[PDB]
C-alpha cells in the first residue's frame, strides 16, 4: 500500500555558472499523497519554494513538482529532502548537473 | 464539465 | 488529432483530521484546466488555463455545487470502506476516481472511463461497454451487487456519451491554440569521459510527454547497458528526457541516438558532434 517516492533533481535550463535558472525536484510514484519536500543549498533550507498542487497518474500514484530560482556556482551544492510515510527517515537527493 | 456520481 | 477529457478526484482522510479533504482536477488533452479543493477558504472550482477564464459566472457556480455533492459522496464512501475492509480507525485512507471521455480525430466518442481506487488499488471499474462492472476484491463485491441492481451504469453511460462529449467539444473550440500545438523535441548528444566514454542523448522542449529514445550500433538497438531517466517536466510546459550509453573513446561516431515523438515529421537521428 505504501509506495516510495522516486526523486529527480535537475535544472530547467542547461546549467551555467553565474546564470539564473530554476532548480526542480520531481517526486513521483508515491502513496499516500501526504509528503513534505524541502529544497536545500549547502545543507540549508531554501525559503521561497514553489510546490505544484496534488495530482495523480493513470496508475493511481501521486506526483509533485517543486522548484526554486537559483544561480548555480562551481561549489554550491543543491539537494532535495523528501519526508514520506514509506520511509523511516527523510531522503536527501543531491543535484548532479550532468543529468 | 464535472461528473456527479450516482447517489 | 484525437482529444480527451478527464476528472481525477481524491478524498483523503488522516489519523489527525476529523473530516477528509476532497480535491478534484479536470484535464483536457491531458492539461489541467479546472481544480477544486475543500481546504481552501470558500472552496470553489477555479480555472487553470488562460482560455478557461472566458467561461461565465454561472458555469463556475454549477461546477462548485457538483463538487460539494461529490465531497459528501466520497465522505460516506470512505466511512463504508472502513467497514468493508475491517479497518480500525486511526490510519490514513484514500479513495480516488477517474472519469472521462476519449474522442477520435473526428471528434466522436471512442471510449468512456469510470474507475475507482481504494488505498491506491483498483476497487471497481465500469467496463468499456458502459453497462457492466469489474470488481476484483472480495470486499468490492458488496459495491458491485448494489450497483448491478440499480442502473448506476446507465447514469454514468448517459454522462460519458452526452455531457462529457458536448462540453469537451465546447472546450476544444475555445482553447484551440494551446491544446492542438505540439512541440517537437530538440535533441543533442553530450560527452562525458570515463575509464571508455559516456554518451548522453538529450531531448528537450517537447510536448506532449510521450517520447522514446534509443541508441544504435551497426543497426542494433542496445537493450541492456543503456541508462535513462523517467520523462520529467522542465516546468515551462515542456518535458525532458535523456538516454546514455557507455562506449570506448574512439568508437564514438559509430553510435546513433534516435528520438521518436508525435511532433516530429519523422524520427530524429543524431551522433556525437565535436
Amino acid at each position: 500500500i505504501q509506495k516510495t517516492p522516486q526523486i529527480q533533481v535537475y535544472s530547467r535550463h542547461p546549467p551555467e555558472n553565474g546564470k539564473p535558472n530554476i532548480l526542480n525536484c520531481y517526486v513521483t510514484q508515491f502513496h499516500p499523497p501526504h509528503i513534505e519536500i524541502q529544497m536545500l543549498k549547502n545543507g540549508k533550507k531554501i525559503p521561497k519554494v514553489e510546490m505544484s498542487d496534488m495530482s495523480f497518474s493513470k496508475d493511481w500514484s501521486f506526483y509533485i513538482l517543486a522548484h526554486t530560482e537559483f544561480t548555480p556556482t562551481e561549489t554550491d551544492t543543491y539537494a532535495c529532502r523528501v519526508k514520506h510515510d514509506s520511509m523511516a527517515e527523510p531522503k536527501t537527493v543531491y543535484w548532479d548537473r550532468d543529468m | 464539465f464535472a461528473p456527479g456520481n450516482y447517489p | 488529432g484525437p482529444h480527451s477529457m478527464r476528472y481525477f478526484e481524491t478524498a483523503v482522510s488522516r489519523p489527525g483530521l476529523e473530516e477528509p479533504r476532497y480535491i478534484s482536477v479536470g484535464y483536457v488533452d491531458n492539461k489541467e484546466f479546472v481544480r477544486f479543493d475543500s481546504d481552501a477558504e470558500n472552496p470553489r472550482y477555479e480555472p487553470r488555463a488562460p482560455w478557461m477564464e472566458q467561461e461565465g459566472p454561472e458555469y463556475w457556480e454549477r461546477e462548485t455545487q457538483k463538487a460539494k455533492g461529490q465531497e459528501q459522496w466520497f465522505r460516506v464512501s470512505l466511512r463504508n470502506l472502513l467497514g468493508y475492509y475491517n479497518q480500525s480507525a486511526g490510519g490514513s485512507h484514500t479513495l480516488q476516481q477517474m472519469s472521462g471521455c476519449d474522442l477520435g480525430s473526428d471528434w466522436r466518442l471512442l471510449r468512456g472511463y469510470l474507475q475507482f481506487a481504494y488505498e491506491g488499488r483498483d476497487y471497481i471499474a465500469l467496463n468499456e461497454d458502459l453497462k457492466t462492472w469489474t470488481a476484483a476484491d472480495m470486499a468490492a463485491q458488496i459495491t458491485r451487487r448494489k450497483w448491478e441492481q440499480s442502473g448506476a451504469a446507465e447514469h454514468y453511460k448517459a454522462y460519458l456519451e452526452g455531457e462529457c462529449v458536448e462540453w469537451l467539444h465546447r472546450y476544444l473550440k475555445n482553447g484551440n491554440a494551446t491544446l492542438l500545438r505540439t512541440d517537437s523535441p530538440k535533441a543533442h548528444v553530450t560527452h562525458h569521459p570515463r575509464s571508455e566514454v559516456t554518451l548522453r542523448c538529450w531531448a528537450l522542449g517537447f510536448y506532449p510527454a510521450d517520447i522514446t529514445l534509443t541508441w544504435q550500433l551497426n543497426g542494433e538497438e542496445l537493450t541492456q547497458d543503456m541508462e535513462l531517466v523517467e520523462t520529467r517536466p522542465a516546468g515551462d510546459g515542456t518535458f525532458q528526457k535523456w538516454a546514455s550509453v557507455v562506449v570506448p573513446l574512439g568508437k564514438e561516431q559509430n553510435y546513433t541516438c534516435r528520438v521518436y515523438h508525435e511532433g516530429l515529421p519523422e524520427p530524429l537521428t543524431l551522433r556525437w558532434e565535436p
